Order: structure tokens, then C-alpha cells, then sequence
């Protein structure tokens, strides 16, 4: 078996003359919770779609499950995205179909599963999102945060190995967005599914990640566990977090080797 | 009576009033024991997944139906063996009292 579901290794990027990514390298461990953050505009949910395949890099490897995507052949690539699944933010919603339709036809035309046990899959996954009583409502008759919350049923429908979110929580008062939290992490809990999630809702996808990355400046510029990032002292690290720059380090006082102060001598 | 079913990745068996499951209860493997449900829920009490490695959403909502036309005959089901990770699934969604027994 391989450990990181995904190994990015000196991956760089470039769109027209501007530079998008520079030698980055960062790993998704499998079945665990990896998040992903950083100022707006400085292509995370590029990343996403490095990662998917759908773009590709310009130098470096994109290893999915031991696999380098960029030198797959497209047969190869289209059977191993259905390991997959991607949560834009542009993405939209068929306006033709409900919103029960709308997260069933995932499962219709992959799952090839009997129409009792669909429905009641529908019913439960529109239950983890809150619009169980939102199912006959077209696309047009939902509000903001209740159309993100329908995109987010249907790409959580079939489960597959990696599930990709950007920014899962946007739009959402925030006992919705605990509710949501809840979801990935629970989703990650049962199923083992390997959860990427891009967001700038920091405390919250922090509660659940067991890895973190922080990108500026086109690369990477920290990672670790939240309480690693609280006693970072890295001006851009800090100047994200706190929102403001040339602030206290929360966690004033940094910590030891871990393996030291656990196994000492 | 006593009742057994193997395949590839699930297996299911019978004895007297206790439908006992092995393997993957997965939506790919799972249609087998959707096709015979009612006689793999004649007069059974208790539904035993201790050798179930994962259960996915709709292994789950088998379950429910399982559960569901099994006490349709009279017969109140306890569930055995289950591991704690069907659980959080259950959670997930919000499971009622009286569609699954805790």
C-alpha cells in the first residue's frame, strides 16, 4: 500500500507570463484530513485541478496512489478520476433537474444500484446537508447557501476514494458551517474517504485536519498541526492567520522536539 | 432454515434466527443480498456484522430496509458486532430511534 494518496513533487505553474506555482511539493496522506490555505486570488483552486489532472503542470510529478497523472495516458487518467471527486465554487447545478435529482444523478449513472436503496441514499444525503425538506425545489427557487449546500450533496454522492472541497463553508451562517465541518469530518471518520479542503474559514477546517499547508508568495510557507501554526513566527504565516501583520505570536512560547520530550535519551 | 450465500467479497448465512453477514457491504457487492432479502430476514431476530469490514452509505440503506422488513413480519432485530465506524455513518445522517438500533 501507498501512504500519501497524493505526492506532489517540485510541481511549478505558470498561466501566460505570470508565475502561479514555484518547485512546490506537498503530500495527502491516505484517509486522512489535509487543508489547505492561503490569501485569495493565488491559485489554490488551481491546485485542485493539478491534482485532478485536468490541468497540467508545466515541470514535476503529481503521484496519485503511486501514479504520475501527467504522464498518464488519457484512458488511464479517465479510470483513475472516477476514484475522485471535485467541489467548485463555479459549478453549478442542472436547473432542469430538483434538487433531489440533482444529487441522485451521480449515483444513477455510476452507481447501478436498485431505486429503493437510491432513494433512501438521496434522502440520508440531503439529511447531512440540512435540505431533506428542500428536495422538490428547483435550482432557481434556492438561496445562496442552499444551492452551495445542494452542490455539496452531490459531490459527496459517490464517495470515492478523494473527495476535493473549495471552500466547502462559504456562504453559510455559522451553525450551518459547524453542521458542514461536521460532515467532512465525519464523512473522513466512517468511510475513510481522503478529504482535501481549501478554505479560508481557518478555526474551522483546522478542528478537523490532521495536516495543513499555507501557501504565499507562489510556494509553500508553512505546515503542521494548528498548534504548530500558532507559534509560527513567519511574517506572511502570521500576517494570514491574525489577519493583521506585525502581531503577537499567539502561542508565545514554541515547543521542543516532540520525539525528544516524548521518547527522551 | 439454515441458509448460506458466499461470493467474492460477500457472504451471508442464516442460522435459526440470526442473519449473520462477512465481507463488504458495499454498493457494488451488496445486490446479491437485496435481491433475496425477504428470505434472508424470515423469521430472524438479530442481524450479526461482526465480520463486515466496511459498510458504505448504501450498504447502510440495505440495512435499513433489512431492518425494516424484518419487524414488518413481527420481529423487533438487534444488531451485533457492529463496528463503531457503521455508527458514525449512522451520525452522518441522522439515523432515528426506530430505524436502527443503537
Amino acid at each position: 500500500s501507498v501512504a500519501n494518496l497524493v505526492d506532489m513533487r517540485d510541481v511549478s505553474f505558470t498561466r501566460g507570463n505570470r508565475c502561479i506555482f514555484d518547485n512546490i511539493s506537498l503530500t495527502v496522506p491516505r484517509g486522512k484530513i489535509t487543508a489547505i490555505m492561503g490569501p485569495s486570488g493565488i491559485g489554490k483552486t488551481t491546485l485542485l485541478r493539478l491534482i485532478g489532472g485536468q490541468i497540467a503542470p508545466d515541470h514535476g510529478e503529481i503521484l496519485f496512489d503511486g501514479e504520475n497523472i501527467p504522464a498518464m495516458s488519457r484512458s488511464r487518467l479517465y479510470t483513475v478520476r472516477k476514484r475522485m471527486s471535485m467541489l467548485f465554487q463555479s459549478g453549478a447545478l442542472f436547473t432542469d433537474m430538483n434538487v433531489f435529482d440533482n444529487v441522485a444523478y451521480p449515483l444513477r449513472e455510476h452507481t447501478q444500484l436498485p431505486a429503493p436503496l437510491l432513494h433512501s441514499t438521496v434522502m440520508m444525503k440531503l439529511e447531512a446537508v440540512g435540505l431533506r425538506g428542500a428536495a422538490k425545489l428547483m435550482p432557481s427557487e434556492l438561496s445562496g447557501g442552499m444551492a452551495r449546500r445542494a452542490a455539496l450533496a452531490r459531490a459527496i454522492a459517490l464517495e470515492p476514494d478523494l473527495i476535493m472541497f473549495d471552500e466547502p463553508f462559504v456562504g453559510q451562517d455559522p451553525i450551518t458551517m459547524g453542521v458542514l465541518v461536521k460532515l467532512i469530518s465525519e464523512l473522513n471518520s466512517a468511510l475513510g474517504v481522503t478529504c482535501v479542503v481549501v478554505s479560508h474559514d481557518v478555526p474551522e477546517v483546522l478542528s478537523i485536519a490532521d495536516h495543513a499547508w499555507i501557501l504565499a508568495d507562489k510556494k509553500i510557507v508553512a505546515h503542521g498541526s494548528a498548534q504548530a501554526l500558532q507559534a509560527n513566527p513567519d511574517p506572511r504565516v502570521r500576517q494570514f492567520l491574525d489577519g493583521i501583520a506585525d502581531g503577537p505570536v499567539p502561542f508565545r512560547y514554541p515547543a521542543g522536539d516532540y520525539h525528544a520530550d516524548l521518547l527522551p535519551g | 432454515e439454515n441458509l448460506y450465500f458466499q461470493s467474492e467479497s460477500l457472504s451471508w448465512m442464516q442460522t435459526g434466527d440470526t442473519l449473520a453477514l462477512s465481507g463488504e457491504l458495499d454498493q457494488d457487492v451488496l445486490l446479491p443480498l437485496w435481491e433475496m432479502r425477504e428470505e434472508a430476514v424470515k423469521g430472524i431476530t438479530c442481524i450479526d456484522l461482526s465480520r463486515v469490514s466496511r459498510v458504505d452509505t448504501g450498504g447502510l440503506a440495505l440495512l435499513l430496509h433489512l431492518i425494516d422488513l424484518a419487524k414488518k413480519q413481527g420481529n423487533n432485530v438487534t444488531l451485533q458486532g457492529v463496528n463503531d465506524k457503521v455508527y458514525t455513518l449512522a451520525k452522518l445522517y441522522n439515523l432515528p430511534a426506530d430505524v436502527l438500533p443503537r
